[PDB]
RNA sequence: AGGAGGUAAAAAUGUGAAAA
RNA sequence: GCUUGAGUCUCGUAGAGGGGGGUAGAAUUCCAGGUGUAGCGGUGAAAUGCGUAGAGAUCUGGAGGAAUACCGGUGGCGAAGGCGGCCCCCUGGACGAAGACUGACGCUCAGGUGCGAAAGCGUGGGGAGCAAACAGGAUUAGAUACCCUGGUAGUCCACGCCGUAAACGAUGUCGACUUGGAGGUUGUGCCCUUGAGGCGUGGCUUCCGGAGCUAACGCGUUAAGUCGACCGCCUGGGGAGUA
């Protein structure tokens, strides 16, 4: 357990599904827990309210490790991304600073042409 | 003859040994009767963002008119000198002078 | 309608970043001429400064690195 | 593209002096200055197409004057050309 | 795009990622380039840009108010 | 360069030969030229252990110095000369001593360039130093793989190595097969590329072509017979086996790297 | 007034003669 | 012979114009290792597919090819096609001002010639991502399609070939003449540059409109208006732009 002080709260958020991982300030993430993982799956895992009880999942667990306050990285857009980030300060941390980090590139890669 | 504003970065290690860079190229510079203008090193600069490793890094800035053969030849070093990171030229716009700082 | 070299005829650098930094928003992306409404003509040479300074690492791509 | 110097080296050897800068004979030596000067240069790239479109068009050009000296002045024409060395 | 609202904030407020790119740039760099549409898409609407202030322009004439 | 000859008759229709008019034609330096005696394939028991291997022409051994040993001592290239024993181009080099040794010609190398060996030589085509000087991401040939040893990789015609990381005593090279190799640091290795690079696009063209070069003609194993190969028999023309070697070894997938004393040499093996 | 977010699974067919 | 035609020279200007050589960041993907773990992913929903081997998620290092967010605008350049990360080397054209120089050297043109998106083809490299054909799962009456998961040629580079597009402002090219308004853009001149201005002058170019023109829609000082020169082309539709 080693009872750490800090951890980073990297959500991963995408149009689709929204995974919320508490891991270490040095990275190696000690728990996770995503919107499917708390039951809601395809439309309703989708949603704000799926997002919101996916936060109180990871962040039970991680008491266990002492983290009292936390960073919060978001990546990429989606229905929740905004919902479970009050969400997770209702669970009762220490939002330190919520840093949101997401892959836009200078025109790089080929997009698909999909949805028609 | 032309203008050019060369400037580069130095290791700050490397940085101990900036003056004899700048004495072997102002042998190159007088090794081409270039008209040498400045010579305003700005020191151990903090960069605006890590280049694979070293925070701070240590600007210098030439601004020597010079010769078109002997600019392909200088150019050349700084790809094969370790020392040196991020070696840019520029060209003409009339002959400069005093620093921004 | 912004003042700048138009009256006061100078030239553009690339080292004044402190004066490149009020033509960029936080995360340095060039802010563009409906805004500053600087002339395109300088507009262009103010965007060489930058990508000059971005090169040099005086002015951020982005803000994490 | 000529240095400066050297098209004032062509006009002070061709023309009746130095201010016959637009007389018929160095247009054509000028022209012809240019075409030698950018030879080597589309000796190799074959790809400047657009830069190539300028070099025909001088070419044309040049072409055009000399049929123009030659029923204006029979004389000039082949007095031009031979120190110019440019028919065959 | 980064806040930290060190200790008075009570409150997210990071609306400064939306004032810059957040998700408006990621909307559309997800799919179809085409380099074809991007042009006709926004000469259709530049074309009621235009027309946008040429209908603010022709009021002044009726209505009784 | 590449040229190909107009169809005057069959056999010299599919001819395309590579030309270069910069080769030194005339005999080549006596003083380097030991004898060469082929064997076609047979060993001190004479049995014919490497087949499809016999006749060809006479070829006279160029003793050419890949070890380079000398250095600090400027030489300049006398000319180019073909090689018979080669895949590429041999240049003979004179020293500034007066010795005149061969080496592989690299992509940029004309009859008059000056090039060197050593700790101190200029970052050019051809010269030759230790790997722990040579700056990361350039591309080298005729590599060692001891130091001192004399260097056998990358020494075939328009071919090179990739010189990547740089560990400390180690440096990993990305070997042409696509696989990434460690060597010693302290090997040497010429800076360029092997020229000639266009023998690639060299076509026979004809039966003889082939035969002159020193190579006899194969015989397929599905024409044998049950007791000259594991293939053949039958009536016509029916395999029905898997393919294999005429000793019974698997071909077509089976791995047979088996060294073991060099395996923790291999960083990425080829795929 | 100015700029951004959200917005539809299936939905086939209809033959051939009438205007002072 | 002259000069208002065309052109040359001197002096400046803006520019994704063309070609070659390097190089930076973001992102994607893969590889190696650590922590850690029952779902991941996709959609309208779902499934195929990856996963207790131990993925996804997260962190460090490295390897790669391609494409260059913002700048960026009915802005500019180019004959057209088409061209936008930055630096350097070679180079084309256009535009404006003041004079000088040549003295109609002009315009256009069948044949002919050069260039010419993409797709496609030949030889040799390269291959991340995207993705014809293709496989599977859904949808459906069936789905050989649209949707989703993977995926080859190809898209990339060097060197050749093909010469076709709704290659389109659907408007051939050159010159002249015939009221304006709001704009953008780049040079040049004068005035108190007292102050982002006041009084003008060319080119390019955007929209709205008078005269006149048209079948009407609309065009409209860059005309489909009014004249002149040359050139290509049309003669009902299908057949067919085939034999």
């Amino acid at each position: 357990r080693k009872q750490v002080s800090d951890g980073v709260a990297h959500i991963h958020a995408s149009f689709n599904n929204t995974i919320v991982t508490i891991t270490d300030r040095q990275g190696n993430a000690l728990g996770w827990a995503t919107a499917g993982g708390s039951g809601f799956r395809g439309s309703r895992k989708s949603t704000p309210f799926a997002a919101q009880v996916a936060a109180e999942r990871c962040a039970d667990a991680v008491k266990e490790y002492g983290i009292k306050n936390l960073e919060v990285m978001v990546k990429g857009p989606g229905p929740g991304r905004e919902s479970t980030i009050r969400a997770l300060n209702a669970a009762g941390f220490r939002i330190t600073n919520i840093t949101d980090v997401t892959p836009i590139p200078h025109n790089g890669c080929r997009p698909p042409k999909k949805r028609r | 003859m032309r203008h050019y504003e060369i400037v580069f970065m130095v290791h700050p290690d490397q940085s101990e040994q900036v003056p004899g860079m700048i004495e072997r190229y102002t042998a190159a510079i007088t090794g081409a009767e270039g008209k040498i203008h400045r010579l305003e090193d700005w020191g151990r600069r903090q960069l605006a963002y890590p280049i694979n490793k070293l925070h701070k890094a240590h600007y210098v800035l030439m601004n020597v008119e010079a010769p078109q053969e002997v600019i392909d030849e200088l150019e050349t070093t700084f790809r094969f000198n370790d020392a040196v990171i991020r070696s840019m030229v520029m060209r003409t716009k009339h002959a400069v002078t005093e620093a921004s700082p | 309608f912004c003042r700048f070299t138009a009256e006061g005829v100078q030239e553009i650098d690339y080292k004044d970043i402190a004066t490149l930094k009020n033509y960029i928003t936080e995360s340095g992306k060039i802010v563009p001429s409906r805004i500053t409404g600087t002339r395109a003509k300088y507009q262009r040479q103010l965007a060489r400064a930058i990508k000059r300074a971005r090169y040099l690492s005086l002015l951020p791509y982005t803000d994490r690195h | 593209s000529l240095s400066t110097e050297a098209t004032a080296k062509i006009v002070s050897e061709f023309g009746r002096d130095a201010n016959d800068t637009g007389s018929t004979e160095v247009q054509v030596a000028l022209l012809t200055a240019q075409i030698n000067h950018l030879q080597g240069h589309f000796a190799e790239h074959k790809k400047d197409h657009h830069s190539r479109r300028g070099l025909l068009r001088m070419v044309s050009q040049r072409r055009k004057l000399l049929d123009y000296l030659k029923r204006k002045d029979v004389a000039r024409y082949t007095q031009l050309i031979e120190r110019l060395g440019l028919r065959r | 795009i980064k806040v930290r609202e060190n200790e008075p904030f009570d409150v997210a407020l990071r609306r400064f990622k939306r004032s810059c790119e957040k998700a408006g740039v990621l909307a559309e760099v997800r799919r179809r380039e085409f380099y074809e549409k991007p042009t006709t898409e926004r000469k259709r609407a530049k074309a009621s840009a235009v027309k946008r202030h040429a209908k603010k322009l022709a009021r002044e004439n009726a209505r009784r108010t | 360069a590449v040229v190909k000859c107009k169809p005057t008759s069959p056999g010299r229709r599919h001819v395309v030969k590579v030309v270069n008019p910069e080769l030194h034609k005339g005999k080549p330096f006596a003083p380097l030229l030991e004898k060469n005696s082929k064997s076609g394939g047979r060993n001190n028991n004479g049995r014919i252990t490497t087949r499809h291997i016999g006749g060809g022409h006479k070829q006279a051994y160029r003793i050419v110095d890949f070890k380079r040993n000398k250095d600090g001592i400027p030489a300049v290239v006398e000319r180019l000369e073909y090689d018979p024993n080669r895949s590429a181009n041999i240049a003979l080099v004179l020293y500034k001593d007066g010795e005149r040794r061969y080496i592989l010609a690299p992509k940029g190398l004309k009859a008059g360039d000056q090039i060197q060996s050593g700790v101190d030589a200029a970052i050019k085509p051809g010269n030759t130093l230790p790997m722990r000087n040579i700056p990361v991401g350039s591309t080298v040939h005729n590599v060692e793989m001891k130091p001192g040893k004399g260097g056998q990789l990358a020494r075939s015609a328009g071919t090179y190595v990739q010189i990547v990381a740089r560990d400390g005593a180690y440096v990993t090279l990305r070997l042409r097969s696509g696989e990434m190799r460690k060597v010693e640091a302290d090997c040497r290795a010429t800076l360029g590329e092997v020229g000639n690079a266009e023998h690639m696009l060299r076509v026979l063209g004809k039966a003889g072509a082939a035969r002159w070069r020193g190579v006899r003609p194969t015989v397929r194993g599905t024409a044998m017979n049950p007791v000259d190969h594991p293939h053949g028999g039958g009536e016509g023309r029916n395999f029905g086996k898997h393919p294999v070697t005429p000793w019974g070894v698997q071909t077509k997938g089976k791995k047979t790297r088996s060294n073991k004393r060099t395996d923790k040499f291999i960083v990425r093996r080829r795929s």
